[PDB]
RNA sequence: AGUAGUAACAAGAGGG
RNA sequence: UAUACCUCUGCU
């Protein structure tokens, strides 16, 4: 090595070396490339911790503010205002489970509820709420030498996971969290005063932002979720043995003015000596809806669906007798998911740092603050869905709600998928804008590419809607273009 | 600022009934 | 209407809404049990892209070691790690030409290092491979549990505190043949309570002598996990942890590598985020000045696919004797020692697996020093092959990994190698058609070729694919790309003729950092900052930012306004002091105080801001110097937490110390354990540090130097203290005697 | 009294543990057990703080915490427990211990904390003394730079400010080391005196203080000043297309206001030589503009800056040039010529490397002192010509040694012997080299250097013996026995009507500014810098491109001329701009005389450069240059490039990395097969087809006939076949 | 059952 | 063997 000098050494085993070793540029056009395939099976089901566009709200009239009072007693005042309850019937059953149980537990629930003296609730251990929660699942722990002689001792299960299809309830459920709502969901904490020109702009542009976020569906399953897991993370902690009752509540404020607490159902904490931030605690999600579960039965797999009322529901017209069906299922959840549930408020940033460096970016090259005719304005509309007649377009605001459901979406069903599919496909997606912007972009192993990103669509809702998303979307990439040598690169 | 879409639901909330 | 957000794209550009592809607000992937799995994976995978190289039967060791380098050169584009010496050294040669000076300079400031670099070092890292008991511990930790085996055998040369003696110990312990060892155990003793007698679990120490296999394995191996929290990929991975022998030999490896790095423009090691930017801008700028018109320019968005398990210790040992050159021999050899090491490393094989009977309803766990005497009847048939496959180089209890690296061994100096190729781009060495240029930061690197055709680029792509081939490199042909100049990718930014911004990569750092009050509303507030600077947040998302940080802070810590209606268990205390404090917006939020923060303030830590608004009271009880929440910790550890993005690197913060600097309290499964004891010679070793400081005032600004006692140190101190005191001060003659008696009756104590 | 700690020695010896380990562990191996420790650094801190604070007693903390705080408060929080934290001797706690402690706990004085804060309480004292302005929109482009972090900081190395600091807090324990410099002695004496008495933990005294005292960098984005205190609030001055004007609190140094007035003047001079009037620009400019809201006049009415733009600033005003200085008790005056500044390290001839300010360039003094004078003719370490004369020989011989020295030669620096120390205020590197030579000037002299001369009447030379002799002389040595005006175009003469300053020679050295620059001038764009002038003007052009595009075609001798691409014109090289508006003017008619050919961008993109009177000459381009932050970058003629880059995806023009406007959907459909206004003379027709022959290079054009076709490598790896139309062009 | 996903959790260890 | 309890641990 010291008294090494180059002599061509390199030129020389190039020279040696076969011509298979290369890298071969394939020119890539977006209207030659195919559709990402999607995997077959039996349908994709829900798997949100709680209801999204199916829940139903119980609720009061209420000057508490967003997390003032004792949750059981706001939970008890909303239950106060419904009548017409029944009987509990099971109209769906949960095909894996004793659907019995199910029955039992709402039942054991209900009336507990009712005998309960205090601001906790804890329940007893009983034998169907014992089966629900998982009590005793865990198989026990032995040494290897006293246990190495069994038959059916195997490592545990380590395959793939079993592949879905997807299902249309998921294109739906988006649909419902990009939507205004009558509702502001979320309050937010005082900031110091304004005093920088600057900050006076900043509050005038917030001021848009707020309301169109606040008010957006998402938001609300945003205050689920931040509620829910803070509520769930806590009481794992304290009562660890024993079986607490959380009651599903969020607190909002009307566009009339009026604050109001509702309640959406309830979740029985399971057993939770959460050691490893993996480790699981089981519960019960007993929550309230309209929805008949047996217009899409496929979604339910988990579920088992009782019909616990009949609500009369009024309008504009005349008054709707409608039932009241309880969509009961186990559940469960972990610390490291839990952390990230309490701060789902995090999703709002996503959006609104889209949003606002779309609009400061037009501000530039206008010289003036755009938010307002943004906001106020028609004029500038962006693409964000697909109908029968075509593809329509959406103010800012739309724009807003839209990015910000996506990142709520992306945090609710987070999963290794959703990492490897947005990952690779964003490859795929820079090699589409290259070619947009006439820069003559090249592939190696375009097929290895395809292949990284299909891997990840095996079975979430959520990564089969975004990998159906990309194909609209080539599509969409390919009418506009059409054939031609020198085509159409703009949009519309 | 009032934010407003363009789309509706002429009945009622399955959400948000009036009971 | 169906709602698709990435139509988007249509007319908002990729990389100008880039943002809504990255997924980060939701939680990460985790592995679940064990990573025997993947590091079988591994070392069967990296052994695999090898193959064709040759075994050796080691001298020491007895592991079975493949050799790929200077072997048959690669006849297809799969992952190879046939690596050509001459190639290599050709390389790191023309970097010598185009940097004169560069090695010299950079060996001379690493010898600079190795003379003054006290064992002390050592100490700042993270976690070790403790080959005295088998599993990782603290930095610190495992160094004082190798001195202490090395002084309780016939091994003291660090006792000078110099690191190049701790160097030559961990050389000169690998002849011994009975190396001794404590290993802990449990005894169930019985005693009497008053009347029933009751059991008594106790831990005892049994001393085992080691041979001279078993302690050679042991400094050779490298610990193995699985990689938690990572983005953008299904799959999990393995990842390594060093040992305490191999640890000092990289330290000086990494820091000539570093040397090397900091004078290499087309390094993007070890700078930041908006250096490494600034370098890519000049490459672009570089290439657009010296090119002509007739030119075109191609970006290659490049990713090196399987980068740590086809690059070779042995060639690693090629570039630090090679860099090395001229100097003098001790050096070299000195520097050599970590890539030797790492040529003859073996890897431990993780926790196992576990087995699971469904009519038994029972379950068990096997440790993967097991896989060797275990029937295969359990396993799963891809669990088995990879038994079947991991026996041939199982080595006491450690599969051998002779070839290739793992991830969180090794780091700047397989950059060094990337940016030789980039080197040899030069028109005055290629001397044809095509040049190019770009930069490097280990696997992921941006390359930039140039030619008067696009023909001249595609010969200049294979030229570059198939020497990067010749040293073990391999281009990811499924995840690279190339365009015309004008946008790429590197290490998450995106160019698009200037860089713009990828603020959805920041999104786990907005929240509570969980260090302690006083240091997460500094945190907070400086991420709502940095990120306006760096990464294009605007002002009313900012705002929007604090308003959701101080809600978030709120609720974790509990100190809501002192004006709510909320009931917590802080409430009522915090009400308490609302009510009987006059000017309310003193108060810091942790009491209950109102959120000052805007724009403006952001870069003002909360104390500072309202110390003119505070009661004086409030504010004397607040940053009291004498209160029992704070931890009188170093000068060097003052304000400081610890972030992940790169490694993990530490985080200082702007903060007043207040009774809000608290520290959470300790995790204790360590109290079941056998390692029980670890707790009280922790406990006594603070309280010989917490006397000592009362005597050396300084040892906690500036670290003291001595061979001497620390007891004899203190005495000396005692007795001159005292003498000054007296000399010329405020003490009687009376007291003078009885400190230096004290003095005497110490020194009788031995 | 020292009793205590000696007693509590005494106890922890009696243990037997302990003994043990204060005997064997050294001084050195103390630093390794103190960091012994079972406890992990938590991997997820925001995880275990959320899982820990619903705890009833998260919180560590000394054990002393029960003899001062209840152990129950007035509602019946517990506040304490005994439960030892594992691995020390503190107990585990409530917050609500916190919360009583700062409500009903012990008061102690801490009202000199902002003194040991001091660092964080001069941000507040900017802050609260800052002048917020008016919020300007327009894309800002940021200049990735390392630039301080750290504002107020007293300029040390790390070792240097760690003596200080060990001086003021652990005095006893400094080591062999003392305080060298005379800045380390009086920031000592200052920290003594303002941190004297003063209840706090020393450890955060020391901290504070290195945090405070050493210089401190970062690779940040700025868009206009650089200093200290406007990179503190980079976060509040600046966005993505927003400029929040704001001056910090306290007054600006004079280093930054030197070298902001210079950049200031510069950019004030280019743009006047372009104009019609420059004298009447330069003036409209001079009082409109202010630096750090100060303005520009009274700047250069106080500020004694020597250099060649701010002089024709001054010039123009009627202010005094600050022509002359002192050295070695002398008064030099330049007569002609400009010192251009270039500090480096030379060798002595004693082997001492040392950092001089060395002065470049031409430059021409009237010299005179006590009883002496002299005419200095001098370049880069160069003493062209010396003639001196006086009322003494040794007055004369006094003034030569100081020209010697002056003058910067290898010859006087390497005929120096022995070390250089003088004084206890130290003076600057020239007096350590004159005081040298005018104590001792033997080697001096005899290595100087010896030359023949013409005899002439007068003159008369000076040997190195001290001797007048008539025909031989040191090297350039001989011895024997102010207003201005400024024309119309920015040209400084003296009284007899040589030439002092031109616009021409001043340095295109641009540099970014350290205090923020305001013109408030309709002649400059709204922001600073050339990256600026590219993008306003090219926003510009596309903005008014309806009344532009028939001002093209009806009458372009007044659309070339218009003002508003005079900016624009000193990005461009003086002499490349009347050929560049020959090129460009010949292409563009080309387009109007070849009918069916029109390109709307290639006429935008051009369309500065003909703001210039145009040559006649013949020259191909293939790209235009335009000087951008010092570096060269190349529009091309045919497409986009960095400078301008049309986006057909976004219907966009980017200039420089930044959207200037959206031209036209109109232009997305606008082409035809046939290009012209991309070489004079000539038609690009379609793709290379190869029946009319090989490639040739631009410059080779040439050889073609009227009429004749060929294959041409016009730019980007693109061939194209090109034809030679057979009349020209106006 | 349920979580989950290439391997785990569905309390572990002890009072033997 | 089962059923009650009791102790330690919740990143080690
Ligand atoms: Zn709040």
């Amino acid at each position: 090595v010291s008294s090494f000098k180059a002599n061509g050494n390199i030129e020389a085993k190039l020279g040696a070396m076969s011509e298979k070793v290369n890298a071969q540029i394939e020119s890539f056009d977006p209207r030659t490339i195919r559709e990402l395939e999607l995997p077959e099976g039996k349908f994709c089901t829900q798997r949100s911790k709680f209801l999204l566009m199916d829940a139903m709200k119980l609720s009061v009239l209420n000057p508490a503010h967003e997390g003032e009072g004792i949750p059981m007693k706001d939970a008890k005042a909303c239950l106060d205002t419904f009548w017409g309850w029944k009987k509990a019937t099971i109209i769906k059953k949960h095909e894996k489970g004793v659907n019995t149980n199910y029955l039992m537990i709402w039942e054991q629930l209900l009336e507990s509820i009712k005998e309960m003296e205090g601001k906790f609730l804890n329940l007893k251990k009983t034998n169907h709420l014992k089966w629900g929660l998982g009590e005793g699942q865990a198989p026990e722990k032995m040494d290897f030498e006293d246990c190495k002689e069994v038959p059916d001792l195997f490592q545990y299960k380590s395959e793939p996971p079993e592949k879905r299809k997807l299902a249309s309830w998921i294109q739906s459920e988006f649909n419902k969290a990009s939507e205004l709502t009558n509702s502001n969901w979320i309050e937010f904490d005082e900031l110091g005063n304004d005093v920088a020109p600057i900050e006076h702009i900043a509050s005038r542009r917030r001021n848009f932002f707020t309301a169109e976020v606040s008010q957006c569906r998402a938001s609300e399953y945003i205050m689920k979720a931040v509620y829910i897991n803070t509520a769930l993370l806590n009481s794992s902690c304290t009562a660890m043995e024993e079986y607490q009752v959380i009651p599903i509540i969020t607190k909002c404020r009307d566009t009339s003015g009026q604050r109001r607490t509702n309640l959406y159902g309830f979740i029985i904490k399971g057993r939770s000596h959460l050691r490893n931030d993996t480790d699981v605690v089981n519960f019960i999600s007993l929550e309230f809806s309209l929805t008949d579960p047996r217009n899409e039965i496929h979604k339910w797999e988990k579920y088992c669906v009782l019909e616990i009322g009949d609500m009369e529901i009024r309008t504009s017209i005349s008054t709707i007798m409608k039932p009241v069906y309880l969509y009961v299922r186990t559940n469960g959840t972990s610390k490291i998911k839990m952390k990230w549930g309490m701060e789902m408020r995090r999703c709002l940033l996503q959006s609104l740092q889209q949003v606002e460096s779309m609009i400061e970016a037009e501000s530039a090259v206008k010289e003036k603050d755009m938010t307002e005719p943004f906001f106020r304005n028609r004029e500038n509309d962006w693409p964000i869905g697909e109908s029968p007649q075509g593809i329509e377009k959406g103010t800012i605001g739309k724009v807003c709600r839209v990015l910000l459901a996506k990142s709520v979406f992306n945090s609710i069903y987070a999963s290794a998928q959703l990492e490897g599919f947005s990952a690779e496909s964003r490859k795929l997606l820079l090699l589409i804008q290259a070619f947009r912007d006439n820069l003559d972009p090249g592939t190696f192993d375009l097929k290895g590419l395809y292949e990284a990103i299909e891997e990840c669509i095996i079975n979430d809702p959520w990564v089969l809607l975004n990998a159906s998303w990309f194909n609209s979307f080539l599509k969409a990439v390919q009418l506009s273009m059409g054939s031609g040598s020198g085509e159409n690169l703009y949009f519309q | 600022y009032s934010p407003t879409s363009p789309s509706y639901s002429p009945s009622y909330s399955p959400t948000s009934p009036s009971y | 209407m169906d709602v698709n957000p990435m139509l988007i794209f249509l007319k908002v550009p990729v990389q100008n809404a880039i943002s809504t592809t990255f997924p980060y607000t939701g939680d990460p992937p985790y592995s679940h049990g064990t990573g025997t799995g993947y590091t079988m994976d591994t070392v069967i995978r990296t052994h695999d892209y090898s193959s064709r190289g040759i075994w050796k039967t080691n001298s020491e060791t007895g592991a079975q070691q493949l050799n790929p380098i200077d072997g048959p050169l690669p006849e297809d584009n799969e992952p190879s790690g046939y690596a050509q010496t001459d190639c290599v050294l050709e390389l790191i040669e023309g970097l010598d030409r185009s940097h004169p000076g560069l090695f010299e300079t950079a060996c001379q400031e690493t010898i600079d290092a190795i003379q003054q670099t006290r064992v002390d070092k050592l100490t700042q890292g993270r976690q070790t491979y403790d080959w005295t008991l088998n599993r990782n511990q603290p930095a610190a930790t495992a160094l004082a549990n190798t001195i202490e085996v090395f002084r309780k055998n016939g091994y003291k040369l660090n006792e000078s505190g110099r690191l190049i003696d701790f160097l030559k110990d961990v050389l000169l312990s690998f002849e011994n043949d009975s190396m001794e060892v404590t290993t802990h155990f449990q005894k169930k003793k019985r005693i009497r309570d008053n009347k029933k007698m009751i059991t008594q679990r106790t831990i005892g120490k049994k001393r085992v002598k080691l041979t001279k296999k078993n302690y050679l394995i042991r400094a050779l191996t490298l610990n193995t996990m699985t990689k938690d929290a990572e983005r953008g990929k299904l799959k999990r991975r393995a990842i390594a942890t060093p040992g305490m022998q191999i640890r000092g030999f990289v330290y000086f490896v990494e820091l000539l590598a570093r040397n090397i790095c900091e004078r290499l423009e087309q390094s993007g090691l070890p700078v930041g985020g908006n250096e490494k930017k600034a370098k890519l801008a000049n490459v672009i700028k570089k290439m657009m000045a010296k090119s002509t018109d007739e030119e075109l320019s191609y970006t290659i968005t490049g990713d090196n696919t399987k980068w740590n398990e086809n690059q070779n210790p042995r060639i690693f040992l090629a570039m630090v004797l090679r860099i090395t050159a001229g100097q003098p021999e001790w050096f070299r050899d000195l520097l050599a020692v970590a890539p030797i090491m790492f040529s003859n490393k073996v890897a431990r094989l993780g926790r196992g697996y576990m087995f699971e009977s469904k009519s038994m309803h029972l379950r068990t766990q096997i440790s993967a020093e097991n896989l060797s005497d275990i029937n295969l009847r359990y396993f799963n048939e891809d669990t088995k092959k990879k038994i079947e496959k991991i026996r041939h180089l199982m080595v006491e209890g450690t599969a051998s990994l002779s070839p290739g690296m793992m991830m969180g061994m090794f780091n700047m100096l397989s950059t060094v190698l990337g940016v030789s190729v980039l080197n040899l781009g030069q028109r005055e060495i290629l001397k044809r058609t095509y040049w190019w240029d770009g930069l490097q930061s280990s696997d992921d690197f941006a390359l930039i070729i140039n030619g008067h055709f696009k023909e001249d680029i595609q010969q200049g792509v294979n030229h570059f694919y198939r020497t990067c081939k010749l040293v073990g490199i391999n281009m990811s042909q499924k995840k690279s790309y190339i365009n015309k100049t004008g946008t790429f990718e590197f290490t998450s930014f995106f160019y698009r003729y200037g860089f713009v911004a990828n603020f959805s990569m920041e999104l786990p750092s907005f929240g509570v950092a969980g260090n302690n009050e006083s240091a997460d509303m500094s945190i907070g507030t400086t991420v709502i900052k940095t990120n306006m600077i760096n990464n294009d947040l605007g002002p009313a998302t900012a705002q929007m930012a604090i308003q959701l940080f101080i809600k978030d802070y709120r609720y974790t810590y509990r100190c809501h306004r002192g004006d709510t209606n909320l009931e917590t268990r802080r409430t009522k205390s915090i009400k308490r002091l609302w009510t009987e404090t006059i000017s309310k917006a003193g108060l810091l939020v942790a009491d209950g105080g109102p959120n000052p923060y805007n724009l403006r303030n952001l870069h003002i830590p909360e104390v500072c801001l309202k110390w003119s608004l505070m009661d004086p009271d409030y504010r004397g009880r607040l940053c009291n110097p004498n209160n029992p929440f704070v931890h009188h910790m170093e000068v060097e550890s003052t304000n400081l937490a610890v972030v992940m993005p790169g490694p993990a690197k530490s985080l200082e913060y702007d903060a007043v110390a207040t009774t809000h600097s608290w520290t959470p309290k300790r995790n204790r499964s360590i109290l079941n354990t056998n390692q029980r004891g670890i707790l009280e010679d922790e406990r006594i070793y603070q309280k010989c540090c917490q006397v000592f400081e009362k005597f050396f005032p300084s040892s906690t600004y500036r670290r003291p130097i001595g061979m001497a006692s620390m007891l004899d140190a203190m005495l000396s101190r005692a007795r001159i203290d005292a003498r000054i005191d007296l000399e010329s001060g405020r003490i009687s003659s009376q007291d003078f005697s009885e400190i230096t008696n004290t003095c005497k009756a110490i020194e009788a104590l031995k | 009294s020292g009793m205590e700690r000696i007693k509590e020695l005494m106890e922890m010896v009696k243990n037997s543990r302990m003994r043990e380990i204060l005997t064997t562990t050294s001084v050195d191996h103390m630093a390794v057990i103190k960091k012994y420790t079972s406890g992990r650094q938590e991997k997820n801190p925001a995880l275990r703080m959320k899982w820990m604070m619903a705890m009833k007693y998260p919180i560590s903390a000394s054990s002393r915490i029960r003899e001062m705080i209840p152990e129950k408060d007035e509602d019946g929080n517990t506040l304490w427990t005994n439960t030892k934290d594992a691995g020390s001797n503190r107990v585990l706690v409530s917050p609500n211990a916190v919360t009583w402690w700062n409500r009903a706990g012990p008061v102690s004085d801490v009202v000199h904390y902002p003194r040991v804060y001091k660092m964080y309480f001069d941000r507040l004292e900017r802050l609260t003394h800052g002048t917020f302005g008016p919020v300007k929109f327009y894309n800002q482009v940021k200049v990735r730079k390392r630039v301080d972090i750290n504002p107020g900081h007293k300029d040390l190395t790390s070792r240097e400010a760690q003596e200080v600091i060990m001086e003021v807090v652990f005095p006893n324990e400094v080591g062999a080391r003392t305080l060298s410099s005379d800045a380390q002695l009086t920031i000592t004496k200052e920290k003594k005196e303002e941190l004297k008495n003063c209840k706090i933990s020393p450890i955060m005294v020391a901290y504070m203080l290195e945090r405070e005292l050493v210089r401190r960098t970062r690779f940040l984005p700025i868009a206009g000043a650089t200093s200290s205190t406007y990179v503190e609030v980079l976060h509040l001055t600046q966005g993505t297309c927003w400029e929040q004007q704001y001056t910090p609190g306290g007054e600006a140094e004079n280093d930054d206001l030197d070298q902001t007035l210079i950049i200031a003047s510069r950019n004030i001079v280019r743009r006047s030589i372009v104009a019609i009037d420059p004298l009447a620009s330069l003036l409209s400019m001079c009082h409109t503009t202010s630096i750090s809201s100060e303005p520009l006049v009274e700047i250069l009415r106080s500020n004694p800056t020597d250099e060649q733009a701010v002089n024709i600033c001054k010039a123009a005003l009627g202010i005094r040039i600050n022509n002359s200085f002192s050295f070695g008790g002398y008064n030099f005056k330049r007569v002609k010529g400009s010192s251009q500044r270039t500090e480096k390290a030379v060798l002595t001839g004693n082997l001492q490397t040392l950092t001089m300010t060395i002065f470049e360039g031409y430059e021409e003094f009237n010299v005179s002192g006590k009883r002496a004078s002299a005419v200095l003719k001098k370049g880069a370490q160069r003493l062209i010509q010396a003639i001196i004369g006086g009322r003494t020989l040794e007055d004369i011989l006094n003034l030569m040694i100081t020209l010697m020295v002056f003058s910067q030669e290898e010859k006087m620096l390497k005929a120096v012997r022995g070390d250089l120390n003088f004084v206890n205020q130290r003076l600057n590197p020239m007096y350590q080299l004159l005081r040298h030579f005018q104590k001792d000037s033997s080697t001096l002299l005899k290595n100087w250097g010896t030359e023949e001369i013409d005899p002439i009447m007068g003159i008369a030379g000076i040997m190195p013996d001290g001797t007048i002799n008539k025909t031989q002389t040191l090297m350039g040595v001989r011895l024997s026995q102010i207003r201005v005006n400024i024309d119309k175009y920015l040209r400084v003469r003296n009284e007899k009507g040589e030439l002092l300053i031109s616009p021409e020679e001043v340095s295109e050295a641009q540099g970014q500014e350290k205090l923020p620059i305001n013109y408030n001038s309709s002649l400059m764009w709204e922001v600073n810098g050339p990256e600026s002038i590219l993008t306003n003007t090219y926003h510009w052009i596309i903005k008014n491109w309806e009344l532009l595009k028939t001002q093209w075609m009806t009458d372009p001798t007044v659309l070339y001329n218009r003002i508003e691409f005079e900016p624009f014109q000193t990005l461009i090289p003086k002499g490349n701009r009347a050929i560049y508006s020959g090129f460009t003017r010949t292409l563009f008619q080309q387009m109007r005389d070849v009918e069916g050919t029109f390109d709307s961008i290639q006429i935008i993109k051009l369309l500065p450069f003909s703001a210039h009177p145009p040559s006649l000459g013949r020259t191909q381009f293939s790209s235009f240059t335009l000087n951008i932050r010092g570096a060269p970058l190349r529009l091309l003629i045919r497409g986009n490039s960095q400078v301008f880059n049309y986006n057909q995806m976004e219907n966009v023009i980017i200039v420089l990395g930044k959207s200037v406007g959206s031209p036209e959907r109109s232009i997305l459909t606008e082409s035809s097969s046939i290009e012209s206004a991309v070489l004079r003379g000539f038609l690009i027709l379609g793709k290379a087809n190869s029946k009319y022959g090989p490639v040739l290079t631009i410059g080779e054009l040439d050889k073609l006939g009227r009429g004749e076709k060929a294959n041409v490598l016009i730019g980007q790896g693109d061939t194209v076949l090109v034809m030679k139309r057979k009349r020209d062009s106006s």
